[PDB]
């Protein structure tokens, strides 16, 4: 599985850039494709979403109606074409794949990402802090609060925990509330109920550092948390 | 002759020992036990998508998912709570009469007449389903494949022999010979260490998957055995023949407890299962219907009346919450 | 009241159901010709000369055939034949050269089955270069004394064919087809094409009630 | 006169029989999920055409006889409803006749061309034209386009008082009753000609039982309306004769089309 | 000499059986069903609220 984008660079306001997500290593024609941006040293922010087969499309209300999503299944290439760019589109654009069936992890693999630079109701997710110093071997608990109760009538509690190690793209940890990711150490664990959600990390190691986040499904647009950063 | 006389007298006098120590029929004791009445059961869902005769159906380990094999060469994994088609598997050989669901939900192995018990992998890294290891080496049609672990599968066939296979290596670790006809059904024990198989010579023999030793042998039917399954506690198993008879054997009594045939019944059984409590002996008959037999009184305490063709497979969830039934009408129905 | 995922789940379910529908539509596009025959009956000859279970997929004149040789099955218990219901037409094979009595019994058993009761049969006896050479040794009385006609390959073969078809216990619903021409010439396939054509036409008109 | 009660009495019973008979045809098809192939799509639609011809056209025919002052456009609408359902049954007869011809002539390709898409496409096209033909009188051709009584808005409506005759002859009979009879004739001719060529008289008995019985019920009234439009005159009993024969077609339709399919026969006998 | 020897040996261990009789195991089947009757969703209908269908 290897998601690599291109088309990044510097552009003046008012122009139109286009971003490609070449995929290689999985069945692209069945995997819902998102687009996620990370504005410099602020955090993650959802952009768009295209379902399998180009059926359902959504957008973030911030840029709704100004961005367009294209999908080429027989070529395994996902495009994100932007029309007009202001001084806020500058961010780190990632390419995230998704499969939604009973029991899946639709936010497992994150692309390497492409940086973009531009010259000069909704559910709110609140992260408690932005920096937490700690040393290896100490149990750490992170938490973020919610606007609505994410517990849908199905019994699901659609919350996601990722982790962005410095210099790398995010990585999924817990994909609904306590369901570990694919190949993540069985160390990470999560719990909570209704509106208070916490991530517990016992026996901490050196490579566990980076900016944490909590993203929430259960409605579009997808709103990230501010982001806790473990320090050491 | 000397050895022939010894074998004949051995059979006769161990049968005499069985008879002399036989106390009474089970009905003699449970006669005073009250019946259950009528289990009038309703079709909740109706699973449509298969476009060929349905043959086999196995419940998930979590009592949610289903596997169904048809003559359209399509093995389809369903979700029973929303009638959603979770996966669709295109098989190579459509002559598929049996296949089941791994207890860990990782693998589904499914094959038939082509004598190969293929194994498919679901929770892959690419999101699709691929064949893990195809178990080849039989010379006749397969029937009632069953998973013991993720690397241990039991298969019967028409070669009169069941073979325990090693999925990793791909070789037949053990062979269970001793039948005088096609072995067309087997069921794994709940403890996953014993398994009973019924063959076309009107006899079923309990076999050990560990040492490949034929422990018990069972007779009492007049024609081939069509279905076989364990009582939930792994101490008894019932069989259904073309004699329109469902028979229950105890692995220790070594004798047939009760037949569950009724005079009006004209045609034979094709599949049998059990309720989680082991009180409702379900059996899919050839005419059109499934019959709900109270395993203690052998009375039809309800009839599942749909299936404008013959019923070919039954299944009861691990928790007993549902009953999925399949017929040649290419429509599975969950009844509750 | 569908969660955000469940709408995508229903979308995927609809996609899979459409794929199943089109796959089954293609499955109903192909001809199923079950092939039977006793030992050394020439089924191998049939499969080689023409264009466990063995599936032989070929096409002719824009029609696709799926003939299934159940000869591999070493168990003559007939616990699989019932899966072959709905085949367009079966192919019994036999050669003139007490094997003929076994062929008679097998043909009768195939005809009288409940599952093939409305499925026409197609009998081939193609090899003709040797069927007549060996007749000079003796008439159809080596084990069939009832024959009383002249010992010639025109009459002997016709009598054998008539005796075979006499095993047809119900012609009202079902029909029988036969072939005798030499196997060397490429006419065996055409007869398969003609018989399938006629049987499908009769199945169609049968459905309408026009029949 | 005694004719009216006889015409009323014969009319009502015919409609009741159609309701029971066609209801049974609808009943049988659904109880057997095996009886929903292409052929049974036409038959169920045809039964739906005839059920209305027995439920609505039957009471309406009684109303037209009495002739109460119920306003023209209301009672012209009563007639326009009466044409659509009858012509719906006639059109379903043409579809089935076309359906059979495709089956024989296409040979193997029939099942590969008559997809469920096109079955509903043709089925809708037939029903749609029936409404267009029957509701045409509201779009210009009616007695007002020539009538001299301008206050002719209330009147005891007689079928002659509302619909211009030139219509029931030139348009209805000559194009949507006759041409169907002509085409269904040429169809069953070639179908029987081919089937005989391949192979039979049982096929002939069914086909001519169709063409004959169809013509027996429709032409009578049509020729009555052919002669009356050309300055002819007709006894009251004779006029009643044509009507009852047509409405008997609806209750007679089940037995000559659905009952000639064996699979239907036992299914009906089984129930 | 060694063709039916294993067959009779299987009969020999078929004679050396932990012989639990039809009435000795008669109550075993009754005990299992009775002690597990309440969990069975089909023998005793579960209320429609917990019925997930
Ligand atoms: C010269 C002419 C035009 C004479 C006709 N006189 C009619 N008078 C009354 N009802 C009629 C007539 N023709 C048809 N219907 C009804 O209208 C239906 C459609 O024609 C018939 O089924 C019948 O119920």
């Amino acid at each position: 599985v290897q998601l690599v984008e291109s088309g990044g660079g510097l552009v003046q306001p008012g122009g139109s850039r286009k971003l490609s997500c070449s995929a290689s290593g999985f069945a692209f024609s069945s995997f819902g494709m998102h687009w996620v941006r990370q504005a410099p040293e602020k955090g993650l922010e959802w952009v768009a979403y295209i379902s399998s087969g180009s059926g359902t499309i959504y957008y973030a209300d911030t840029v709704k109606g100004r961005f367009t999503i294209s999908r080429d299944d027989p070529k395994n290439t996902l495009f994100l074409q932007m029309t007009s760019l202001r001084s806020e589109d500058t961010a780190m654009y990632y390419c995230v794949r998704s499969i939604y069936y009973y029991g899946s992890s639709p936010f497992d693999f994150w692309g390497q990402g492409t940086t973009l630079t531009v010259s000069s109701s909704d559910i709110v997710m609140t992260q408690a802090t932005s920096s937490v110093p700690v040393t290896p071997g100490e149990s750490v608990s992170i938490s973020c609060r919610s606007s609505k109760s994410l517990l849908h009538s199905n019994g699901n509690t659609y919350l996601y925990w990722f982790l962005q190690r410095p210099g790398q793209s995010p990585q999924l940890l817990i994909y609904r509330m306590s369901n570990l990711a694919s190949g993540v150490p069985d160390r990470f664990s999560g719990s909570g109920s209704g509106t208070a959600f916490t991530l517990t990390i016992s026996r901490l190691e050196a490579e566990d550092v980076g900016v944490y986040y909590c993203m929430q499904h259960l409605e579009y647009p997808l709103t990230f948390g501010a982001g806790t950063k473990l320090e050491l | 002759d000397q050895l022939r006389q010894e074998a004949e007298q051995l059979k006769n006098q161990i049968r005499d020992a069985r008879k002399a120590c036989a106390d009474a029929t089970l009905s003699q004791i449970t006669n005073n036990i009250d019946p259950v009445g009528r289990i009038q059961m309703r079709t909740r869902r109706t699973l449509r998508g298969h476009l060929a005769k349905i043959y086999a159906m196995h419940w998930g380990t979590d009592s949610r998912l289903l596997v169904s094999a048809s003559q359209d060469g399509k093995l389809i994994i369903w979700d029973s709570y929303t009638t959603n088609k979770v996966h669709a598997i295109p098989l190579r050989s459509s002559w598929v009469m049996t296949c089941a669901y791994a207890p860990s939900g990782n693998y589904v192995a499914c094959g038939g007449l082509d004598n190969i018990c293929s194994i498919y992998n679901l929770k892959t890294r690419e999101g699709n389903v691929r064949v893990s290891r195809e178990l080849a080496g039989h010379t006749g049609y397969l029937s009632c494949c069953r998973f013991l672990d993720d690397n241990q599968i039991v298969t019967s066939s028409g070669d009169t022999t069941c073979a325990l296979w090693d999925i990793e290596t791909g070789q037949q670790t053990t062979t269970f010979t001793g039948h005088t006809g096609d072995v067309m059904s087997l069921s794994l024990a709940p403890d996953t260490r014993l398994f009973v198989s019924g063959a076309c010579d009107a006899s079923a023999k309990l076999w050990d998957v560990r040492e490949g030793m034929c422990r018990q042998t069972f007779t009492g039917h007049e024609s081939d055995i069509n279905a076989i399954c364990f009582f939930p506690n792994g101490n008894a198993f019932a069989t259904g023949s073309d004699d329109a008879t469902c028979r229950l054997f105890d692995l220790r009594a070594d004798q047939e407890l009760m037949t569950y045939s009724h005079d009006n019944i004209i045609c034979g059984i094709t599949s049998v299962s059990f309720s989680k409590s082991g009180r409702l002996l379900l059996a899919g008959y050839d005419d059109f219907n499934c019959n709900v037999w109270d395993a203690l009184k052998a009375d039809r305490a309800g009839v599942l009346a749909g299936h404008d063709n013959r019923v070919s497979c039954l299944g009861v969830t691990d928790d007993g919450m549902a009953v999925a039934t399949g017929s040649w009408d290419s429509f599975l129905k969950i009844w509750n | 009241t569908l969660s955000a995922e469940d709408k995508a789940a229903v979308e995927r379910s609809k996609m899979i159901d459409r794929n199943l529908r089109e796959d089954g539509e293609k499955a109903a596009r192909e001809v199923k010709l079950l092939l039977l025959g006793a030992g050394e009956s020439g089924k191998s000859t049939i499969v080689k000369q023409m264009k466990g279970i063995v599936e032989t997929h070929f096409t002719f004149k824009d029609l696709h055939f799926k003939m299934f040789d159940v000869g591999g099955q070493r168990s003559e218990r007939k616990k699989w034949i019932h899966c072959f219901e709905g085949v367009t037409a079966i192919i019994f094979c036999v050669a003139l050269s007490n094997r003929m009595h076994e062929s008679m019994k097998l043909f009768d058993s195939i005809c009288n089955n409940k599952w093939f009761t409305d499925t026409s049969i197609i009998l081939f006896l193609n090899k003709k270069d040797l069927f007549e050479e060996k007749i000079k040794k003796s008439p159809l009385t080596i084990c069939y004394p009832e024959y009383a006609g002249s010992n010639t390959y025109e009459e002997a073969a016709a009598y054998i064919q008539c005796q075979f078809e006499d095993l047809n216990k119900r012609k009202d619903t079902k029909e029988i087809y036969t072939h005798f021409t030499c196997a060397t010439d490429t006419k065996n396939v055409q007869f398969v094409f003609d018989a399938v054509t006629d049987v499908i036409i009769k199945n169609n008109l049968k459905d309408c009630g026009l029949f | 006169s005694w004719t009216s009660v006889t015409y009323i009495t014969v009319e009502i019973l015919i409609g009741l029989c159609a309701i029971v008979g066609n209801v049974l045809v609808i009943w049988v098809v659904k109880l057997n999920p095996s009886l929903q192939t292409t052929t049974f799509y036409f038959i169920v639609s045809l039964a739906l055409a005839d059920i209305a011809v027995g439920v609505l056209v039957m009471p309406l025919a009684i109303v037209i006889s009495l002739g109460v002052t119920i306003h023209f456009y209301s009672c012209l609408f009563m007639t326009c409803l009466m044409l659509i359902f009858t012509h719906a049954s006639i059109m379903s007869l043409l579809a089935i006749a076309v359906d059979r011809y495709l089956r024989v002539k296409l040979t193997v390709r029939y099942r590969r061309v008559t997809t469920q898409r096109r079955i509903w496409l043709a089925l809708g096209l037939c029903w749609l034209v029936s409404f267009l033909v029957g509701l045409t009188p509201m779009f210009g051709w009616n007695m007002k386009l020539s009538s001299a009584d301008e206050n002719l808005t209330f009147l005891p409506c007689r079928f002659r008082s509302v619909m211009r005759m030139d219509y029931m002859v030139y348009f209805s009979f000559f194009l949507w009753i006759l041409v169907p009879l002509v085409v269904m004739c040429a169809i069953y001719f070639d179908i029987f000609y081919i089937i005989r060529n391949r192979l039979e008289f049982k096929t002939a008995k069914s086909l001519l039982l169709v063409l004959f019985l169809f013509a027996l019920c429709w032409l009578p009234l049509s020729i009555i309306n052919c002669i009356l439009y050309f300055d002819g005159q007709v006894p009251q009993t004779v006029l009643y004769l044509g009507i009852l024969l047509s409405h008997a077609n609806s209750m007679m339709n089940p037995i000559v089309y659905a009952y000639k399919i064996k699979k239907f026969k036992e299914t009906y006998l089984l129930i």
